[PDB]
């Protein structure tokens, strides 16, 4: 009888949720993305604070 | 818990004798009393929030302004006069 | 302009740190005293689960139509306080302490300064 | 003499129950509870007895006072095991929903506080909705929840 | 198309109750999640493993269709029987009530008397029977017994 | 001193070799072999900064050779999971600090 | 508008695109339906088991490391917020 294939893959979910295009490990990808969000962002933070 | 087992010094007290009695007034006494006391102040704080905010910092040339904030009295104790008043040194 | 708000939050008495969360859950800005990014990643996940569960629970579990939570404040042991306010798509966590806690923090800072002074004196003695 | 004997027995029973109470004023809720448990041979009478089912005004008295306070919908105590020890709301559906839904949020909320610092434990939690304010005080033995409309 | 089949109604009705409960949607179909919804609402079983066990044993399963209803139809049949024991007083009463009931007397007193080293060997026993006999009928029924013992 | 002196940061720093078992469903003799291998493997592959993927790869390879061809173990800071496993094939033990380890045989 | 806001993203996907699209809707529906994260794991496993026969293991946590032996083309990895919906069917 055919044996269903078993593939062993190991991954780490320690890094926080991020967009697929951006890379969590790379500092440059995260830094550029944060700057884009605050471009809006300014009003909310004073108001939230 | 394992660390406590390793070091058997000053074993935790507060043995669970509790209050029991099944019905007509189980528990409702010392840790729970603190929560109820905190809850009463929080409910009072929300209603008196406008007054409390003014009391903390309303910030009131030779002129003086006095504003009464709250009055504490008892209808039963209305006959009694205020007489002597004192403030605890510690608090 | 945006940077000044973070400085203003620190200026308020009883404030330890401020964390801002995006709808995705990325932490926009966090305080320097508190851990940056690692703590923010851990704080953003917990607040989103709590804020989403509380927002969902109020509408259905309490059976109240058009009722939305505005501010959540969790008072724990010692001086910890964690007011949560959501503006637009961004929700932030603010950690403030009580008067006693603030006094303790000030004392600790003074002790650290004294230790630094002692170290400087020791260095001067070594130089001499 | 049989009646006399019975009377004597009753008296004896009464004495045993007292001991700590030492007669005098009706006093104490705790004392009454203890007597009921240990010895159930005799009950009631003895003295004035103050107010029935009122062993201690202070926790019970404080809860009555907060409920009487203006702008408070009610205060419902939640048992550690998802139960209503005491319910004080105008509509049963709101109280029933509050009894099950509110403790689950507090337990989830307690863990959120718990994740940041393990030593730190929830002392008090307050959630403010657009039309109402919800305050929950959590203890291992019992949880106190009060809903007060914002002024 | 029935064919002269009485069968139980208590259970047959229960299934319909829980069924329409979650199926109230009126979708006309049933999924593998809905079947667990009921047990998840009332808390019949501890884990889906239970319901899944019996159901799976039935034959097979899939994603969603309508036959899933079988879960309930069979669920009622997996309830089986209960039995537990409560109190130790009732037993004591029955030890004396040989006619397998509270009723009759003195014969049980004599049974106690066989090899009895107790004080007031027989006068005490008669006094005890009288004390346990509140309505004066010469016997102690279960209610009198309980009041006597408590 | 004692428990009062101890703090959560202090407790983690004071002991890094403490082993705590939360859930046991596997035979005790089997658990002893597995516990020694997982503790030794994680420390060896911990490196400068602990890698979740690195620890799992070493554990997965060791377990497959040690007992059965299909063995799955997942370690994370915090997680919620439903897993169907064979009788006496699942062992759950979490290391001191924020480290949860789940190992089961399928 | 909450569904638009979550924007669940699959970091690693090993399944047919049509099947993968179905998983995203189930993942969004499961998060709103389940009060707690533990409930979300049970709901995802039950829905997939009903949809596709087999043994499904699902683990969702804020931070975790996973190495698994799953049937080829039956493992889909998607991350929404701080929750990882991971399902791997093992024969």
């Amino acid at each position: 009888t055919e044996r269903v294939k078993t593939g062993d893959r190991g991954m780490s979910h320690k890094e926080g949720g991020w967009p697929g295009n951006v890379d969590p490990n790379e500092a440059q990808e995260t830094g550029r993305f944060k700057k884009r969000i605050e471009k809006s962002f300014p009003q909310a933070v004073k108001d939230l604070k | 818990a394992e660390i406590m087992k390793d070091h058997q010094i000053e074993n935790k007290k507060k043995k669970e004798v509790d209050q029991d009695k099944k019905q007509d007034q189980s528990m409702y006494s010392t840790s729970f009393k603190r929560c109820c006391k905190i809850m009463e102040r929080m409910v009072v704080q929300n209603d008196q929030e406008d007054k409390y905010h003014d009391y903390r910092y309303y910030w009131s040339k030779n002129e003086g302004h006095l504003l009464p904030i709250w009055r504490f009295s008892n209808e039963k104790q209305r006959k009694k006069n205020v007489t002597s008043i004192c403030w605890n040194p510690l608090y | 302009n945006a940077d000044d708000q973070l400085k203003q939050l620190s200026a308020l008495e009883g404030a330890n740190g401020y964390v801002i969360f995006n709808e995705s859950g990325i932490p926009l800005k966090r305080h320097e005293k508190s851990i940056s990014h690692e703590k923010a990643v851990h704080i953003a996940a917990l607040v989103s689960d709590l804020w989403n569960v509380s927002k969902k629970v109020i509408q259905r579990d309490l059976k109240t139509p058009e009722n939305d939570i505005e501010v959540i404040r969790l008072r724990t042991k010692h001086s910890y306080e964690y007011i949560i306010t959501q503006s637009g798509d961004f929700t932030m966590l603010a950690i403030q302490l009580c008067g006693k806690a603030i006094e303790e923090a000030k004392k600790a800072a003074a002790a650290a300064a004294a230790a630094a002074v002692v170290q400087e004196e020791n260095k001067e003695k070594e130089k001499k | 003499i049989y009646k006399t004997s019975k009377e004597i027995q009753k008296s004896d029973q009464r004495i045993i129950q007292q001991r700590v109470e030492n007669s005098i004023i009706n006093n104490q809720i705790y004392q009454k509870s203890l007597k009921r448990k240990t010895s159930k041979r005799k009950v009631r009478h003895q003295a004035n007895k103050k107010n029935f089912q009122k062993e201690m005004s202070e926790v019970e008295d404080t809860l009555n006072r907060i409920k009487t306070h203006k702008t408070v919908l009610g205060y419902l105590i939640v048992n550690s095991e998802g139960g209503v020890v005491r319910g004080a709301f105008k509509d049963e559906e709101e109280s029933k929903n509050i009894a099950n839904s509110i403790p689950l949020l507090t337990k989830k909320a307690r863990s959120v506080v718990r994740d940041l610092d393990p030593t730190n434990d929830l002392v008090f939690l307050r959630i403010q909705t657009k039309l109402n304010e919800i305050m929950v005080a959590p203890d291992d033995e019992f949880s106190l929840i009060v809903i007060q409309t914002k002024g | 198309m029935a064919s002269e089949v009485m069968n139980l109604s208590e259970e047959d009705i229960q299934f319909c109750q829980k069924a329409f409960s979650d199926y109230d949607e009126d979708g006309l179909g049933a999924i593998k999640v809905s079947d667990l919804k009921l047990a998840l609402e009332n808390i019949g079983c501890s884990l889906s493993e239970n319901d899944l066990f019996k159901m799976i044993s039935e034959v097979d399963e899939k994603n969603t269709g309508l036959i899933k209803f079988s879960d309930f139809l069979n669920i009622y049949y997996k309830q089986k029987y209960a039995n537990l024991g409560d109190d130790d007083q009732d037993l004591v009463d029955a030890f004396v009530a040989m006619g397998g009931n509270a009723d009759t007397t003195g014969s049980v007193d004599a049974n106690r008397l066989i090899q009895i080293v107790k004080e007031e060997f027989e006068m005490t026993i008669d006094i005890v029977g009288l004390i346990r006999e509140i309505d004066k009928d010469g016997s102690g029924e279960i209610e009198y017994e309980e009041f006597k013992l408590l | 001193k004692a428990v009062t002196d101890m703090d959560i940061n202090e407790l983690r720093k004071l002991m890094i070799g403490k082993a705590i078992i939360n859930s046991s469903d596997m035979q005790g003799d089997l658990l002893q072999e597995a516990q020694d291998v997982i503790q030794s493997g994680i420390e060896n592959n911990s490196a400068p900064v602990l890698n979740i993927e690195a620890a799992c790869k070493y554990i997965k390879e060791n377990l497959d050779k040690k007992f059965g061809p299909t063995w799955q173990c997942i370690i994370g800071e915090g997680y919620a999971y439903d897993v169907t496993v064979q009788n006496n094939t699942l062992l759950f033990m979490f290391y001191n600090g924020n480290l949860a380890v789940l190992i089961f045989k399928s | 508008s909450h569904l638009d806001k979550v924007q669940p993203v699959i970091k690693n996907s090993d399944m047919s695109v049509e099947m993968q699209k179905e998983v995203e809707e189930v993942a969004k529906k499961a998060i709103d339906y389940c009060n707690t994260d533990k409930e979300i794991a049970t709901f995802i496993k039950d829905d997939f088991r009903s949809r596709y026969h087999g043994t499904w293991h699902c683990i969702v946590g804020r931070n975790f490391g996973s190495f698994v032996t799953f049937e080829r083309s039956y493992y889909i990895y998607l991350y929404v917020g701080q929750l990882a919906i991971l399902l791997f069917k093992t024969g």
